[PDB]
């Protein structure tokens, strides 16, 4: 996403690039106000990501690598997406000289387009299911997990 | 990450543990007192129709429904009999026409890989009756 | 006129930023030496030049 | 371990290695005498 507004890097965000755990929200705006809720390593009111050519997209924060060890996620907005919050994993950081650092990202597909999705009819291996009738009885579930 | 092993491997994580016999273990036991059996009503023949749970028949119905059935038999394959969609996978499947043998190589496996091929706009949902004509 | 020069990638050059192009998902074009046969094709991957 | 979970404040990078170390099979050794299995390696 070529430019940036409103922008921040966050810390303690736990999931990462594995994508075996996400935090899964309610609504556009519970997605942001949890986010919105972190410890702010960084903030900027506008960003030129500059890191487009071979593919590592990054931006140029003004701040030594000390300090930004913290950093673990970049939320920021477009001019042409409105007011969409874009997500980010921080992916890297690499040596640019001591007094301003490079905090490179990768767009989390998850996070993003979270609620843009439309999930179909699909096989499932695995989920978890409703456990109890309203009797107390329990509901039938016969598959053999073929577990000793 | 093809289509066919994809179903492959749904093939296989539900997979035929066991056949149900439906031999009573108990048919031994069943004559011998006729005294017993014509006291109870039992006599001349019975027809027992079964049929698999309930549970188990939504698990397979939805599956037959996505991914057809399976076949095993050369033929030209059906690629336009259901209302919305057709599933088609084949083996070493044969696409002449009057193509560069280069492309008709690569759609020759396309087929070979498995393909779902749409007949209304609205793609992806499966939960249409998809029914015949 | 398309200069996917390599075998094995060719594209388009396209005179706007690569920001608007995200939703770009398929390209359909004619020749004239093929008479009246649309071309249709996938938007595998885009680059950057300028 | 097989798909383990281990938190705490570290870079997401880091940690998902430790995790893979621990989903390899890892032992961890309390005395010095490293190697020795000849110990009774009892319990407390």
């Amino acid at each position: 996403p070529l430019s940036g507004t409103n922008v921040r890097i966050l810390a303690d965000v736990p999931f990462s690039n594995d994508y075996k755990n996400t935090r899964w929200f309610t609504s556009s705006s519970n997605q942001y106000n949890w986010f919105n809720s972190k410890s702010r390593v960084y903030e900027m009111s506008k960003v030129t990501f500059m890191g487009f050519r071979e593919n590592k997209p990054y931006v140029s924060v003004s701040l030594p690598i000390d300090k930004l060890y913290s950093a673990s996620y970049i939320m920021f907005q477009n001019a042409d997406y409105g007011n969409k919050w874009f997500y980010a994993f921080v992916t890297e950081l690499e040596f640019k000289n001591s007094a301003v650092t490079y905090v490179h990202f990768e767009i989390d597909v998850l996070q993003t387009w979270m609620f843009d999705i439309k999930f179909q009819e699909s096989f499932i291996v695995r989920e978890h299911v409703k456990l109890w009738n309203d009797d107390g009885t329990p509901t039938i579930n016969t598959i053999d997990e073929g577990l000793s | 990450s093809t289509a066919g092993n994809a179903v492959l491997q749904m093939q296989a994580m539900q997979a035929k543990q066991a056949d149900i016999a439906n031999i009573p273990p108990q048919l031994t036991k069943m004559g011998g007192n006729t005294a017993f059996d014509y006291g109870n009503g039992y006599r001349g023949v019975y027809v027992i129709k079964k049929q698999l749970k309930a549970e188990y028949r939504r698990s397979l119905s939805s599956f037959f429904h996505k991914y057809g059935y399976k076949i095993n038999r050369v033929k030209k394959p059906n690629l336009r009999t259901r209302k919305a969609f057709n599933y088609v996978q084949t083996k070493d499947c044969f696409i002449s026409g009057d193509i560069n043998n280069n492309d008709l190589q690569e759609i020759r496996t396309i087929f070979d890989n498995g393909i779902t091929l749409w007949h209304t706009d609205n793609i992806g949902n499966y939960s249409v009756e998809n029914e015949l004509r």
